[PDB]
């Protein structure tokens, strides 16, 4: 999971 | 609407209590209730809505990935016939995830987006629309996969267009948008070069505007910039 | 029974998948379904049932404690009138917790306990009955508080009586039972001396029987003994 | 929360 917000 | 009889302010209050208790399904339900009162959301209220649903769908995504991993392993021959159970349970989790995504998208369409006139509110809701189409894309395999992907793309692009005209390059919503849109390019659109380019340009444009910010704004902006750098390190 | 149409073995399989995906509500539902098939549970199946419900109620207890803490703080005068919201939401979580406890106790009563003829199965189910009455006791404030407390006590004591006659002092179920019964004395019955005495005697009796065990049995037993020592360190 | 199992 790459970073998302 | 099971929350139809509760005061808007009470629903918001309970959403905040649910957050503290880490009761994210409750939180999402309370925030759904608040949205359905028909009034526009404030900045803080938009954040409550986003946090609630991000956590609910985040759990479902994590579970779906576990189940899909098991399903794929059990379909590597030599594993001995598992039976229908892994597929059935992955499909159950998948359907519940799609339901949540459809609920969020429904709230955005009825009628959060159409009423959102300021840049920050419109960009936030369009970002959310992009996100909940991306989650649908992650599990999509059939006839509509391409149209789901393009719905996410279209929402993100519209958000980008407004953010570039109306917001400084350090605006955390603009930054978060670009972060997530970059991930969309990498993971969904199979466009790692576009992902990398978007994350780098976003990071560099923000860097150059940091000097304009207070200490508090700087903290918020540099928090998202770190996430951009993290992804770029992952990808290059 | 929404699981009435699914095979017992499929329900067990899905419970194991739910565990891996950390989907404990799903897990509990699948295990409820399995119990309602009417056959006795195996050791592994009893463990699946216990793990599922311990995790579900564990979440509800953690949330209830957060909400109660807020409610009590907001009732310390000088805090300004919160309104009914904290109480209402604590009551909602409380009612859902009580529902889960009643569901578990219902499964034990219909008809897990009455069919459990071996020491390990009977002690396990009676321990569970003690546990789910203890959880009801934690939130009980009214007319039935004493009877709830004594229901927990009675279940634990019956389990103890059987465990002392039928199981070696290192048996992990016997050890777990004594651990939880000791906590019951400390936290529910207001009997810290009984709690401490029970934990110490249990620990010392197990210590003296460790020599009889294989390396694997030793690991399991010493795991629970560490928990006894942890509590005793907390309390003395 | 003291230890229980
Ligand atoms: C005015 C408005 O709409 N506010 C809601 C969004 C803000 C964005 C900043 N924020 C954050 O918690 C951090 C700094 C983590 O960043 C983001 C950025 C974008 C999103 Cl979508 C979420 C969080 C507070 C809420
Ligand atoms: C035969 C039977 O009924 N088995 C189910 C219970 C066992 C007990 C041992 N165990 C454990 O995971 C550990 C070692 C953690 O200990 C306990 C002890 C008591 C309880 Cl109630 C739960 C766990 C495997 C399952
Ligand atoms: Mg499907
Ligand atoms: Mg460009
Ligand atoms: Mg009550
Ligand atoms: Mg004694």
């Amino acid at each position: 999971f790459p970073a998302t917000v | 609407g099971a929350m139809g009889s509760m005061e808007r302010a009470s629903l918001i209050q309970k959403a905040k209590l649910a957050e503290q208790a880490e009761r994210y399904e409750d939180m999402a339900a309370f925030m759904k209730g608040a949205v359905e009162k028909g009034e526009e959301l404030s900045c803080e209220e938009r954040n409550l809505l986003s946090v609630a649903y991000k956590n609910v769908v985040g759990g479902q995504r994590a579970a779906w990935r576990v189940l899909s991993s098991i399903e794929q392993k059990s379909n590597e021959e030599g594993s001995e016939e598992k039976g229908p159970e892994v597929r059935e349970y992955r499909e159950k989790v998948e359907t519940e995830l799609q339901g949540v995504c459809d609920t969020v998208l429904g709230l955005l369409d009825s009628h959060l987006i159409k009423e959102a006139g300021d840049a920050e509110s419109r960009v936030f809701y369009l970002k959310m629309k992009g996100d909940y189409y991306r989650y649908l894309a992650e599990v999509a395999t059939g006839d509509d996969k391409k149209r789901i992907i393009d719905s996410a793309r279209s929402a993100y692009q519209e958000a980008m267009d407004i953010s570039k005209k109306e917001m400084p390059p350090t605006n955390p919503i603009r930054l978060g948008l670009a972060l997530n849109f970059s991930v969309f390019h990498y993971e969904i659109a199979n466009s790692p070069e576009e992902a990398i380019s978007l994350a780098k340009t976003t990071f560099d444009e923000a860097m150059a505007d940091l000097h304009t910010l207070s200490e508090d704004s700087y903290k918020d902006s540099t928090l998202i910039m770190q996430l951009l750098r993290d992804n770029l390190t992952l990808w290059t």
